[PDB]
């Protein structure tokens, strides 16, 4: 399942 | 210092309606082109950004880069005291932590001013990439609404499949299994907008509904909403705003 | 082998809607010449039972006559999914496993599909005997629905008096007693469901108005209703499908001891 | 006895609809020249004041005066059983303890006739002397009912400003303050009411906003509102009944001490 | 309150 | 709040 959801973000 | 002059209130009224039951606090980054917001899920699983141009205001006028953190259910308690054909100003001063909201009557009798009290908060901000998704549907507002209740009964997660002619979404549960399928209709009316899917690659993947429910809120903002996804990314839900901007939920796919 | 089509498929929702608050699980002896269901309610006061037949629907085709047990809360879940224009198609395979119901919108943009899970059921069917009623009144749905909501504010129970002149409704609490009597009306012509009083013998008895309630909720589903009663019998309410065929309820007198 | 007849009888179940929230039981002080009735809240902290004419009725007939004790909820429910087109009559023979109510359909087939157990009561009644207010303020009901629904989901009590400029309506809670305000600009008509206020003194006081919202369920009865008041005195909210007579909420400052 | 199934 | 019989008066 259940990502996540920063996996593809950060900042 | 910052002051706006919104004609059709109906927009921040619909806006705060909207994402007033998925985020309770929020940083506003007020910019020099307009207002946006970006934030995360009391479960951190989706983010929302909510987009608006000083174009589509009446009297733009910012100084300098500031972030209002406000209680969202409070902002929406506030702003269901104006009408939808209320003309809504915000005003913020320099030196200031209260957020002023004034609504003024169409027929100029009645003049609403509350002034909520902000919070602090920082600015907690994932930057979102720019990329080229493999599907994006284009589909009614109301249709996608429909399809995600009708859907909630059955299960609680959806399977979003995408071929060449359409786009089909199923679900699961206890009581038996159910699925509904779109497909490319008729090239007459663009308003009740036929699926237009732009097929790059295939694509199959999973999703939560009841954060689906929570981003359908948004609903009576447009009149056609344009879902985007690509294999193993969060789905893009775009709900354009009438020249002013856009509002997007971004949701997590389920793997 | 079992499939069929009804194009104004509101019908269905209809029909389920109605039988939602009373039955929970029911089972659809799905024969050759239609559809039938007959139950009692979940308390063992009512007895329902629902018929349409194949001639009445679009596309009818059965091979084996078969039992579908149906969870009526989960059937009704699935078909408010469902367009009031769009046509239905019910489907079971030989093996009696899952029924199947599909949607076609007017525009063909939209198709749903949905499938639920079955159960086996033991059919301990009541055969009803027809009699010729003493009193047999056909009235508006909707004024009969007006009728028992309006009395179940006053008590708990309703009297109706059949009679040759008119038809009267009474019913008595705490708060006091009140009665309503309807006449039949000048024969304007057949004009939404005209009051006809065909009397044989003068009726009077007494029912409780949870389960009249209970009924009422078939009301969109015809224009006219039909009360047929006599002495000491169940008491019949029948709504016509439009050239389908009907639905009727009968529940039995109130006593006292 | 006493026998009243009134056609558009829609406004009875407004009436009833307004006070069933604010009054349990009242006597009916049933006179000659009309029907008027007078009572406080169960918590002793509004008035509530009631009259309606003689010559407003249709059919009126009175010969002794009478004071029938009615539970304002059971009315209520009995009202609730007609509709908003029916013509509704009033009956009481001299000295009974039973209420009869008739309802006459638009059409003649259909007649309904309740009838309510009426209670003694004895309502020493208080008394306002008739004295002339600071500021007067005419608006619109829905108009004065949003404003305090809005104003309620603040906090739970109000300031009301009358002064030169104009009326202001401020309130303070956990969540903030909110202040409202109204102008006087070219009255159009008094349908569309633009704000009229008529002021003599400024004035300024508070109030409860529950028992405003109470009041507002007496909105369907008028479309324009009249707020009386001056220093030190009960507000009064008057809706105007068409033709008819008039409905009187009288309510208490909050002060200090 | 009578019953269903005594009739016959 | 006030009562309201601080303001009228019947016995």
């Amino acid at each position: 399942r259940q990502c996540s959801m920063t996996c593809f973000y950060h900042s | 210092m910052f002051e706006a002059r919104l004609v059709q209130g109906s927009i921040l009224k619909k806006v705060l309606e909207a994402l007033k039951d998925l985020i309770n606090e929020a940083c506003w980054d007020i910019s020099s082109s307009g207002v946006n917001l970006q934030s995360m899920d009391s479960s951190h699983v989706s983010l929302v950004q909510l987009t608006l141009r000083s174009e589509g205001f009446d009297t733009y006028r910012c100084d300098r880069n500031l972030a209002m953190g406000v209680n969202l259910t409070s902002m929406s308690k506030i702003l269901k005291c104006a009408g939808n054909e209320d003309i809504i100003t915000l005003r913020a001063e320099d030196n200031a932590d209260t957020l002023a909201l004034v609504f003024e009557a169409p027929n100029q009798e009645k003049v609403s001013d509350y002034e909520m009290k902000l919070m602090d908060l920082d600015v907690e901000q994932l930057g979102i990439p720019e990329q080229e998704y493999s599907c994006v549907v284009k589909m009614p507002s109301g249709e996608f609404a429909r399809i995600c209740r009708d859907l909630s009964h059955i299960g609680d997660a959806v399977v979003i499949s995408c071929a060449k002619d359409g786009v089909k979404f199923s679900a699961s549960g206890e009581l038996g299994n159910g699925n509904i399928k779109l497909s490319q209709t008729s090239n007459v009316d663009k308003e009740e907008e036929a699926v237009t899917i732009e097929m790059n690659e295939p694509v199959q993947l999973t999703f939560a509904l009841r954060y689906l429910n929570f981003f359908t809120k948004a609903t009576p903002l447009s009149s056609t909403v344009t879902l985007s996804m690509s294999a193993d990314v969060p789905l893009v839900v775009e709900y354009k705003i009438a020249d002013m901007g856009h509002l997007k939920y971004y949701l997590a796919p389920k793997i």
